[PDB]
């Protein structure tokens, strides 16, 4: 069986301004097998209420979701999506770039 | 509407 | 123009852990409209999309009996497979089905679909013919023959061409006010030096639906293709996609380089420089 490891992108809804509500996103997508964990992280800790779409998958098979949870970034705060799969030896852990 | 698989059977 | 729609199905095997997770999608386009999922408690297909709410108590029982139906089917497709394969029942094992239909401007047929992959890779597909199977290995091949001699194709011929597409117009005008726009992209550039020599710069594209679209760099009117970092398309979360593209760029070489954005709502393609 061959494993593909995941692409992961953390972004927000809309170009961040503080103080302004946003929705924060981590999409993991081209990856096999489907089973993952994605976590993100504010200021290195879980966020607790964190949602994702339904598994699905594009035309080579390959599978992606989205998580996500809304909310306000400041200018201190910092993000991250912690993204747990057999093709990594340990979690890769990418953090939020803003002005990308 | 999903399909009717009955007959998807390897 | 022309749309598409697709059901998607994954089965995964988990030894020791009870029957194997499965769950059920579908799309128009690409906007979600029902989901399955074995492990939620409902047990119901579920809706995902304002304009398939207004189906009827019935359309929901029956939706739920096929695929519930389907999530035993591929259950035990799961157990042959291991066996074709001679593959011992303490792996987990990945099952996963596409079903569906394209249809043009003219709400014609267009294209069908009926596909199998075996732990990521093809198992058996339905021919653009209709009437023909791809066996990708010799236990698919098996199934192929069974296949063959049920007449399985000539059924899904029928439907796909038929109920297929006709359920897919239907959807079509139900959710036509979201179903039929086309968000252009609202495209910009950002620009970082990397060093003393070398700069980063970036083009985007946001609030875009469908999520088909192109980003192309070019360098004094050349294709950068080799060059260039480009990230897979994303959703928003809010019915759209975004996607950047981004090049390394020799500081105060920016003018040189252009970013061509094409997608079904410009009128024209876009370019963008520095």
């Amino acid at each position: 069986m061959i494993q593909r490891t995941p692409k992961i992108q953390v972004y927000s809804r809309h170009p961040a301004e503080n103080g302004k509500s946003n929705f924060l996103n981590c999409y993991v997508s081209g990856f096999h097998p489907s089973d993952i964990e994605v976590d993100l992280l504010k200021n290195g800790e879980r966020i607790e209420k964190v949602e994702h779409s339904d598994l699905s998958f594009s035309k080579d098979w390959s599978f992606y979701l989205l998580y996500y949870t809304e909310f306000t970034p400041t200018e201190k705060d910092e993000y991250a999506c912690r993204v747990n799969h057999v093709t990594l030896s340990q979690p890769k852990i990418v953090k939020w770039d803003r002005d990308m | 509407r999903f399909p009717l698989t009955f007959g998807w059977c390897f | 123009g022309s749309h598409s729609m697709r059901y998607f199905s994954t089965s995964v095997s988990r030894p020791g852990r009870g029957e194997p997770r499965f769950i059920a999608v579908g799309y128009v386009d690409d906007t979600q409209f029902v989901r399955f999922d074995s492990d939620a408690a409902s047990q119901r297909m579920e809706p995902r999309a304002p304009w398939i709410e207004q189906e009827g108590p019935e359309y929901w029982d029956e939706e739920t009996g096929k695929v519930k139906a389907h999530s035993q089917t591929d259950r035990e497709n799961l157990r042959i497979a291991l066996r074709y394969y001679n593959q011992s029942e303490a792996g987990s094992h990945t099952l996963q089905m596409m079903f569906g239909c394209d249809v043009g401007s003219d709400g014609r047929f267009l294209r069908g679909y009926h596909q199998y992959a075996y732990d990521g890779k093809d198992y058996i597909a339905l021919k653009e013919d209709l009437r023909s199977w791809t066996a990708a290995d010799m236990a698919a091949q098996i199934t192929k023959r069974k296949w063959e001699a049920a007449h399985v194709a000539e059924q899904q011929r029928a439907y796909l061409e038929g109920t297929c597409v006709d359920g897919l117009r239907r959807y079509l005008e139900n959710g036509k006010e979201t179903l039929q726009r086309t968000d252009p992209p609202k495209t910009h550039m950002t620009h970082h030096p990397i060093s003393d020599h070398e700069a980063t710069l970036r083009c985007w594209a946001l609030g875009f639906y469908p999520a088909e679209i192109t980003l192309t760099w070019q360098r004094d009117g050349e294709d950068q293709t080799q060059d260039t970092e480009l990230v897979e398309t994303r959703p928003a979360g809010d019915g759209t996609f975004q996607k950047w593209a981004a090049v390394v760029v020799p500081s105060g070489e920016e003018q040189r380089y252009t970013c061509h954005v094409q997608h079904e709502g410009l009128p024209k393609p876009l370019t963008l420089r520095w």
